[PDB]
């Protein structure tokens, strides 16, 4: 079943919604982002030290 | 049957009996009552239904009208029952159109 939803990109807050069709009973659907990660594509150019 | 009331709880018109209607009755005696719809708007899946003394009975029907208002015929008298149905969920059913 096609369903489109958007939620704020914050961790620690559980998002509650229901996927509901007129025919069937509405279905609870719960999403809670425990952790959100942002990985840059790094490139090691050179190494420096004393 | 006396003091008969029909209440269409929830209906979904489709090929099959996607509509379910609940009828509240006050039967004079315990037993079965033959049930039919004189109009062609919907067809009852059950020819007859057992009635308690003053309980309520449920029927399953198939229709194609979004706002069906049909006067179904019971063992003794008529009752008009109107409601709003809903479109079917699945696009294609492997059943011939009732």
């Amino acid at each position: 079943y096609e369903h489109a939803t958007t939620m704020p990109s914050q961790a620690g807050i559980s998002y509650n919604t229901i996927v509901n069709r007129a025919g069937y009973a509405p279905l609870p659907i719960s999403i809670t982002p425990t952790k959100i990660k942002l990985i840059p594509t790094v490139n090691l150019e050179y190494v420096t030290c004393h | 049957l006396s003091a008969a009331e029909c209440t269409l709880n929830e209906c979904v018109y489709s090929s099959d009996f996607g509509g379910i209607a609940t009828v509240k009755y006050s039967a004079s005696k315990s037993g079965k009552c033959a049930v039919h719809v004189p109009s062609g708007t919907a067809t009852l899946k059950e020819a007859a239904v057992e009635l308690t003394e003053q309980g309520s009975a449920t029927i399953h029907f198939s229709t194609a009208n979004i706002h069906p208002e049909f006067r179904l015929q019971i063992c003794t008298s008529y009752v008009t029952c109107k409601g709003d149905c809903h479109p079917p969920k699945d696009h294609i059913v492997t059943h011939p159109q009732y």
